[PDB]
């Protein structure tokens, strides 16, 4: 498996103008994004999608802010990015899965609306 | 051309073992996990793969975390009568969902006295 440095959930306030769920894998060996995918999963669906082979985003249009940051990636750092009116009304579980290769793993981090 | 490979038809256990069913790519590429089935129709239970978790009895044989690893066998651990069936080692590639590429062509496991 891909191992991961994991956090269980993040706040944010209306403060934040774009949040970020963070993901970060610890055993990341790829030298090329060409052998990377990351999919970020949301209540059962792929809220975000990079395929490295086709250096290809792909988000749905209630998403349309949400990135990643693909010059971080080869670091393992898959973390999601988004702007505060997508981040307010998708509150809850996020799954961040990353391949490289043959390998696989993903992590679950909450996303959490505080005062 | 990916071929993946398992290289017994069959293996044969005692009851209260272990049981090792091999599986080799020949390589990593495209892009995608490999996962193993009992079964090969809609109906086939999910044995392994390597996201973490719910396998409490399934277990890598090899060092899986590593990136030049393409041995994907596995170890199913207090075999009882109702293990025994056909497996499969399965590869994938990832989308929208996931797409079955490439399959063993299949390791008969039975259990004996
Ligand atoms: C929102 O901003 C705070 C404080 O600047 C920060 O600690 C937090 O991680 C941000 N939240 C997200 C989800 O990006
Ligand atoms: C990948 O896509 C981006 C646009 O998203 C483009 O600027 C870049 O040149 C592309 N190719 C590579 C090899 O990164
Ligand atoms: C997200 O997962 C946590 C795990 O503790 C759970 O408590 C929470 O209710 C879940 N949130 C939603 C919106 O389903």
């Amino acid at each position: 498996q891909l191992l991961f440095n994991k956090t269980k959930s993040v706040e944010f306030t209306f403060g934040n103008d774009t949040v970020v769920i963070p993901c970060f894998v610890t055993n990341m060996e790829a030298q090329n994004t060409t052998e990377v995918y990351v999919k970020w999963k949301f209540k059962g669906r792929d809220i975000y999608t990079f395929d490295g082979a086709l250096n290809k985003s792909t988000v749905p249009t209630d998403f349309s802010s949400a990135k990643i940051e693909v010059s971080q990636l080869l670091k393992g750092d898959a973390s999601l990015k988004m702007d505060k009116s997508d981040a307010v009304s998708h509150t809850g579980n996020y799954t961040c899965e990353v391949t490289e290769l043959t390998r696989e793993g993903e992590t679950i981090i909450e996303l959490k609306y505080r005062v | 051309e990916l071929q993946v490979i398992q290289p017994d038809k069959s293996v044969s256990v005692a009851a209260g073992e272990s049981a090792i069913l091999h599986c080799t790519v020949t390589s990593l590429i495209p892009v995608g996990p490999i996962q193993w089935f009992r079964g090969a129709g809609p109906a086939r239970e999910l044995i392994y793969n390597q996201k973490e978790g719910h396998f409490p009895r399934v277990t890598t044989v090899s060092e899986s975390t590593k990136r030049e690893n393409m041995d994907f066998s596995i170890s199913i651990s207090n075999i009882t009568p109702a293990d025994a069936g056909t497996y499969y080692c399965v590869k994938f590639r990832k989308g929208s969902p996931d797409t079955e590429f490439k399959s063993g062509a299949g390791t008969e496991l039975s259990v004996r006295a």
